[PDB]
This record gives C-alpha cells, structure tokens and sequence, in this order.
RNA sequence: CACCCUCGA
DNA sequence: GTGTCAGTAGCTGTCACGGATGC
DNA sequence: GCATCCGTGAATCGAGGGTG
C-alpha cells in the first residue's frame, strides 16, 4: 500500500534530524568551507538512502559509516584539482 | 540556593522570576538546543560538552 | 586583479 | 568500496541615523 | 500601537613591496 512509501520518507527524515547537522561539521572541519560541507552533506545522504544494506540494523552504527562516505569524496576532490 | 545567593539584589530575584524553564534537566537542553542547534538532545551529550 | 602591508601631500 | 568514539573557528574593541520589522 | 533591529552611509590622489 501507500503507507510503505511514506515510510520510506519517514525513514530518512528519521535520520536526517540525528546525523545532518552532525555530519556536516565533519567535512566542515575537514574543507574550512561551509559551502562545500552542505553539498557533501547532500550527497553523502543521497547515497545513503541509495544503500539501504547499512541502515537496515538500526543497531549498528550509521553515523560511522557516513564519516567514511564523506571523508573519502573530500579527498576525491582533493586529487590533481591543483 | 540562587536565591540565597543573589538575594541582596532586586534584578535577580526577577530575573528568577521571569525565567521560563525550572529544573537542571530543562535549562541544560535550552542551552544544548541554543548552542547547537539541529542536533538530538541527550542530557549526557550537553553535559559533557 | 583579489586581497595585504608600509609610506607620501 | 566505504561501516565500534568518530563532530567550525572566530569572535564585538566603530558609530549615527531612519524606518521597516516584529512583540 | 511602539520598541527593536536591520541596513545605509562615512575625503582625494600618489609610491613601492607580498602572497592566493
């Protein structure tokens, strides 16, 4: 029924609201750009949601996981763009 | 104990009294939700910070 | 050229 | 492909003034 | 109906030197 792709939504408004405006301050301090942080955020979340197979055991640390997602698209940057 | 401290002064005891929130546990995630703002929160995750 | 510094009437 | 805590610097050491903004 | 706070503005020309 519908109720299931509501759920879906709630499901990541559920997530946004606990680890966004944490992981934010991760590539913040790692790029001193706020600007850039904000897309990282975005990106790192969309893929997220795209990889379902890491939220499904709730009890296992998400957060953890998205450092590493972020961390590693910083660098992806950080290649010969200089 | 506030009162008993900063009682010789009637601009205190006001303030005090216009205060919104009572209780350890309450003006603690006033501040927690003033200061970082967005964030869940835990009593333990502002008293640590 | 963007900023920055020091300076002159 | 990613997976145990995992979390800004910097900063207020300017001021006068008018009117939309907001309690 | 009114205090707060936002946004605006604040001299002119000129020399050299450094870095992102």
């Amino acid at each position: 029924v519908s109720g299931a792709a509501a759920a879906e939504a709630a499901l990541m408004r559920a997530l946004y609201d606990e680890h966004a405006a944490v992981l934010w301050r991760y590539a913040l301090r790692l790029t001193g750009d706020a600007a850039q942080a904000e897309d990282v955020v975005q990106e790192t979340l969309l893929r997220a949601w795209q990889h379902p197979e890491v939220i499904g055991d709730t009890a296992r640390p998400a957060r953890a996981w998205l450092f590493t997602v972020a961390r590693n698209m910083i660098i992806d940057e950080r290649r010969s763009a200089r | 104990q506030i009162v008993e401290r900063f009682g010789f002064s009637e601009i205190m005891r006001s303030t005090l009294e216009k205060d919104n929130t009572v209780g350890t546990d309450e003006a603690l995630l006033d501040i927690y939700r003033k200061l970082r703002p967005g964030e869940p929160p835990t009593k333990e995750s502002a008293q640590t910070l």
